[PDB]
C-alpha cells in the first residue's frame, strides 16, 4: 500500500 | 540554527534538497520553524519532504533490520534494530514538536492547518508502525485523532480535487489499512473520494487536472492491491 | 565503540550493510579497527564498503553544490558548500587515521598492504578532488605514491588478474586521468593492465574468471570513454 | 570515468 510518496519537491 | 538567517535557512534547504541532503534539509527547516515565524505553502512543503525522506530511510532500515529479527526468533540484531528504532521515534517526535510549537495553533487558513494535521497523521503512524501493545492503542488513537480533524476541515474547506485533500485521504485509508485493522473503511475512503475527484475534474485547469490525476491514480493502485 | 565487542562491531556492520545504513555501518568498522587487531579479507571489505558508500554520497552533493556555486559566479551556495566539503575532508581524514594508525604497518601479506595502500591513495584522491592549490600539490603526491607502492608490491607478489591489482590499476589510471592531468598514463596503464589480464585469465577457474572479467570490462569502459 | 565501485560487500 503506498502513502504519499512525498520525497520530491 | 538560531545564528542564521531565516530566508538562509530556507535556501540552503532548497540546496540539500538539489544535493539530497535531506538530514541537513531537515536540520535547516527545523530551524526556520523555529524563528517563531508562519511557513508559507512552499516552506511547508520544503519542511514535509524533508522529514519524509529522514523518516522513510529509517522506517526501510527497520523493516529489514525487524525481518532479519524476526527469522531469528545474540542479542545483536535486537540491539541494533532497538538502536535504528530509538532514532526513527526521535525524528518523529522533533516533528510532532514542531507542530505542536507552535505550527497547529498559528494555522488558521484550512490549507495550512489541514496540511499540518494530515503531517501530526502521518508522523503518530509511523510510532505506530513500530509501537508495541503499551501505548500502541494510545498511539493509535492520537494518529486517527489527527486524521480525523484534518478531514473534516477539508470536506467543508477544499474542493474535491485539492492535492492536499486527496493525499490526505490516500494517508488515512493507508492507516485504516495498515495500522487500525479497518481494511473495509480504507477501501470505501478510496472508492468515494476517488470517485468525488473524478467529478470535479471538469472544473480544473490542465495543470490542475494534472496534480489531481496523479493522486487519484495513487488511490486507484492501492485499491487495484485491495481488492 | 569502546564496550562494544569487537565480533558484535563486525556483525552490526553487516547489518548495517544490509540496510543501506552506511554511515552506522563506517562507525562500526572504525570501531573494529580500533580494537587493534588486523582485519580479515572480509571485514577489510566491510571497511572499504563502508566509507566508500559514505564518501561516495558526499563528493556527489559536493559536485551538485560545486556546480550550483559556479553556475552563480548571497553567501549561501558557498557556505554550505564549504559546509558539506569539510565533512568530506573530516571523514577522508577518520580513514586516513586508521590506515596510519595502524592497519598499514600492521599489514605483512601482499593482499592486505596492497589494498590498504590503495585505499590510502583513494581518500588522498578524494581530498584532490575538492583541494584548491595551496596543498593541492602536497595532496596529489600523497595519492600518488601510496598508489605507486601498491603497484609496485602487486606487480611483485600477485597475479595479472588478481581482483585487487587490478581495481588499483583501474583507480590509479583514475588518478591519472583526472587528478594529474596525465590522459595518456591512464590511456597506458589502462590499456596495459587489460592485456596483461587477458593473456591470465586462462589460468582462472569459472568464479575467478568472473570476478576477474567483471573489473576488465571497467578498464575497458573507460578506454572507450578516453579513447 | 569510472573508479571501483565498490559500494556493495
Ligand atoms: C500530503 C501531500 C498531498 C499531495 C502532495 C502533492 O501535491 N504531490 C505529491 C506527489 N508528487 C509526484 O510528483 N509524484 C508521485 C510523481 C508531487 C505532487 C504532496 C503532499
Ligand atoms: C579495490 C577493489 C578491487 C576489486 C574489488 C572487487 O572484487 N569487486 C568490486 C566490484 N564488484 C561488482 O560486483 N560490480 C561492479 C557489479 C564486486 C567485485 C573490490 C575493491
Ligand atoms: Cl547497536
Ligand atoms: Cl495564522
Ligand atoms: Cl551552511
Ligand atoms: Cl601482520
Ligand atoms: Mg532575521
Ligand atoms: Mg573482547
Amino acid at each position: 500500500a503506498g502513502s504519499i510518496p512525498g520525497r520530491r519537491s | 540554527m538560531g545564528s542564521m538567517e531565516r530566508a538562509s535557512l530556507i535556501q540552503k534547504a532548497k540546496l540539500a534538497e538539489q544535493a539530497e541532503r535531506y538530514e541537513d534539509m531537515a536540520a535547516f527547516m527545523k530551524g526556520a520553524v523555529e524563528k517563531g515565524e508562519e511557513l508559507s505553502c512552499e516552506e511547508r512543503n520544503l519542511l514535509s519532504v524533508a522529514y519524509k525522506n529522514v523518516v522513510g530511510g529509517q522506517r526501510a532500515a527497520w523493516r529489514v533490520l525487524s525481518s532479519i529479527e524476526q527469522k531469528s526468533n545474540g542479542p545483536e540484531v535486537r540491539e541494533y534494530r532497538e538502536k535504528v528504532e530509538t532514532e526513527l521515534q526521535g525524528v518523529c517526535d522533533t516533528v510532532l514538536g514542531l507542530l505542536d510549537s507552535h505550527l497547529i495553533k498559528e494555522a488558521g487558513d484550512a490549507e495550512s492547518r489541514v496540511f499540518y494535521l494530515k503531517m501530526k497523521g502521518d508522523y503518530y503512524r509511523y510510532l505506530a508502525e513500530v509501537a508495541t501493545g503499551d501505548d500502541k492503542k494510545r498511539i493509535i488513537d492520537s494518529a486517527r485523532s489527527a486524521y480525523q480533524e484534518a478531514m473534516d476541515i477539508s470536506k467543508k474547506e477544499m474542493p474535491p480535487t485539492n492535492p492536499i485533500r486527496l493525499g490526505l485521504a490516500l494517508n488515512f485509508s493507508v492507516f485504516h489499512y495498515e495500522i487500525a485493522n479497518s481494511p473495509e473503511e480504507a477501501i470505501s475512503l478510496a472508492k468515494t473520494t476517488f470517485d468525488e475527484a473524478m467529478a470535479d475534474l471538469h472544473t480544473l485547469s490542465e495543470d490542475s487536472y494534472k496534480d489531481s490525476t496523479l493522486i487519484m491514480q495513487l488511490l486507484r493502485d492501492n485499491l487495484t492491491l485491495w481488492t
